[PDB]
């Protein structure tokens, strides 16, 4: 098009550089932070998947008791007793960068009404698999964390390259 | 409140809440799954490894800024879980966003 | 000749003055007149006219004009910053420094040579309206420390209030900043 | 430039050169870190950047801010002693210890 | 006056000059004496120099030359982005070559003037210790490729043997040679 007015404009110029060249050197500073906290949550990550595999195998072994004593009226109130719960929260805690949308998640379990003489080897089964779904929980909600701040991570080094090689 | 696994794991879900849709009728589960997520009252889907749940070009397709259920990979089947730490790991770095 | 302080006369003409009034061109683009910047301007008498201020028109004048000077000149180096990134990832503290920034510079750094009273504005006017900003600044301050939201604190109506604040007699003006004066001290401890 | 030349054992003290070093150092990490601060927010630092916030406030503050003092030789290495004191050890990672010993 | 390549003096003494040594600043800053900037030097006499080199000092001496200069490409083309996670996260052949680029740039290229027995290292002096420092990268990348640890490796005697090469006098060099190669082909065996 035009080239601005040549003079006077030079200071400025040079005054732009120098913004640029700080905005650079202000956004290193900023991913190093980044990742100092996603080698943490990595770390955790770590921990969450072995606490799920351990109450997967122990869900399964007390799963396969059923099997050999298949219960009828325990399958039946399987099929009878069972409420289909939603706990569908949204809850955001923190907002790294701009806004974020962080998901968490909270588990509302029910009561399981059964009548005086209950129990059975089905309801070690039903509590081995709460206890499954708390470690469920526990992994769904570590590995959403992780994956926004990675995006982080990607998305100002994508602007300190921008900047540093075409401005 | 959701998952994608073989019956007999699956009607153990039911067992306690949670409905179970059983494998038996999409192994590729990508039916079950679109199927799922178009009733979309759901908090998660966690989605068995038949023979991979990572591809969610698809999925996040349909999707495209939701606050929707959170695909999650869970498990194949309980034989040998030693290596499968490492194995998440290395996936979960390299192939998503950070380099290397 | 082409708006460029390095002409000879642009230059011989400093060194040898006081004050120095700098104009620029886009605040009268935005018609926000007088177009005074407020950064490439400067003067040399403010430091021998402090007893003739603290004689005839307060007695911390003087502070309160260093107070609004910082908060300016800081504000600035956050501009930067808010160019670079955009002014929505920045802190509550740091939105809160640039919209007291923004509320001085049109409320108080703005003046209509055509309007009937709005023209002619003297020493306890002024200070008058520096002291309602100095207030509302210190209460919203406290206010983001305890954790009300700066959303809020915008909405908070004295904002429109001291703003319009301007445009008074000179007259009934001693009775109008001690109500607002009030006003904000109780509808800022009222949330 | 000519500053290695007027300062040490017998010209002034010994301790001259290496506390202009750090302080030196301290400012420039404090003047970083206040910027990073602003865009990031005093929930995501560490212990050793909060310390380098202060000491960078208190440096502009009570060194440079000196209005019509006189300050001597002696007075000026004592306030830069203590305005080094408020970083802890193993940080000044620029001065000797036979001197962090008998100051500090 | 300011440091720049590109004024007309230093546009015309490149282009009549030969070698060019940058000295820098920086590399000054960080103790490493004397402070040449070997990403930035460059010299134009090695061509028509190789022959005297073939017939006064050894027979292979170009080839661990460019050897060393690959090592030193390699290892600043790393250095890249190895800051960004720490110089721990890397795999074993990438912590090889920045530790053999430290041996290098630290016991190899840097000369005490001051020293007695230190300022001045004769071409086979220079030969031998370039020969030391290839002789230890081979039998680590030995070691490496069977898959001992990268801990050992950086614990062997043999490291400080040669740290203290450049030290030596210019009378007991070639036992020391003869001995520190034996040794070092020697304990790269055991562990």
């Amino acid at each position: 098009s035009q080239v601005s007015p040549t003079r006077m404009n030079l200071l400025q110029r040079r005054g732009q550089l120098r913004l640029a060249q700080k905005g650079v050197d202000l956004l290193k500073k900023k991913r190093d932070a980044l990742v100092a906290e996603f080698f943490g949550l990595v770390r955790e990550a770590m921990e969450a998947r072995k606490a799920l595999d351990q109450a997967a195998k122990e869900a399964y072994a007390a799963l396969l008791l059923a099997q050999a004593f298949d219960g009828p009226e325990v399958v039946a109130g399987a099929a009878l007793g069972v409420p289909p719960l939603e706990g569908v929260e949204a809850e955001v805690e923190n907002v790294w960068g701009s806004k974020v949308p962080r998901l968490k998640a909270t588990f509302p379990d029910g009561a399981l009404l059964s009548p005086v003489g209950t129990p059975a080897y089905t309801l070690e089964a039903s509590r081995a698999f709460r206890r499954y779904a708390e470690a469920l929980i526990r992994v769904a909600n570590t590995e959403t964390r992780l994956k926004k701040i990675g995006e982080e991570i990607k998305k100002t080094t994508r602007r300190v390259n921008a900047l540093e090689q075409v401005v | 409140m959701a998952v994608i696994a073989d019956p007999e794991t699956a009607q153990g879900f039911r067992l306690a809440g949670l409905e179970g849709y059983g494998a038996s009728s999409a192994e590729e589960a990508q039916s079950l799954l679109e199927t799922l997520v178009e009733r979309g009252g759901y908090a998660l889907v966690a989605v068995d490894e038949a023979l991979l749940p990572d591809p969610e070009r698809a999925v996040e397709r349909l999707m495209r800024g939701r606050d929707l259920p959170v695909l999650l990979p869970i498990a194949g089947l309980k034989e040998a879980f030693q290596g499968h730490d490492v194995e998440g790991y290395m996936r979960e770095l390299v192939r998503k966003t950070i380099g290397f | 000749p082409g708006g460029d302080m390095s002409e000879p006369v642009t230059q011989s003409t400093l060194r040898i003055v006081g004050a120095f009034w700098r104009l620029d061109a886009s605040l009268a683009f935005r018609r926000h007149f007088p177009a005074i910047n407020w950064n490439g301007s400067y003067s040399l008498f403010t430091s021998a006219l402090d007893p003739w201020y603290r004689e005839n028109v307060a007695e911390d004048y003087p502070e309160l004009r260093d107070a609004i000077s910082e908060l300016l000149q800081r504000e600035a180096g956050l501009q930067e910053i808010v160019q670079l990134v955009g002014p929505d990832a920045l802190q509550d503290a740091e939105r809160l420094v640039i919209e007291v920034g923004r509320i001085i510079r049109e409320d108080f750094l703005q003046q209509n040579a055509y309007h009937e009273v709005d023209a002619y504005c003297s020493m306890k006017k002024a200070y008058g309206i520096m002291k309602m900003i100095l207030a509302f600044y210190k209460e919203a301050e406290a206010a983001i420390k305890r954790g009300v939201s700066i959303d809020e604190i915008l909405q908070l109506p004295v904002l429109e209030r001291i703003g319009r604040a301007r445009y008074v007699s000179e007259e009934e003006f001693p009775a109008y900043f001690e109500e607002a004066m009030k006003e904000i001290q109780g509808a800022f401890k009222a949330l | 430039r000519l500053m290695n030349n007027g300062v040490g054992k017998g010209k002034t003290r010994e301790d001259h050169k290496q506390v202009s070093d750090q302080l030196y150092s301290a400012y420039a990490n404090g003047v970083d870190i206040r910027k990073l601060v602003a865009i990031i927010g005093e929930d995501a630092l560490t212990e050793n950047d909060r310390r380098y916030l202060q000491f960078a406030d208190a440096f502009e503050r009570f060194f440079i801010n000196q209005g019509q003092q006189n300050r001597s030789i002696e007075e000026s290495l004592q306030i830069a002693w203590a305005l080094l004191s408020m970083l802890p050890q193993g940080e000044l990672k620029r001065i000797s210890k036979d001197h962090i010993g008998k100051y500090y």
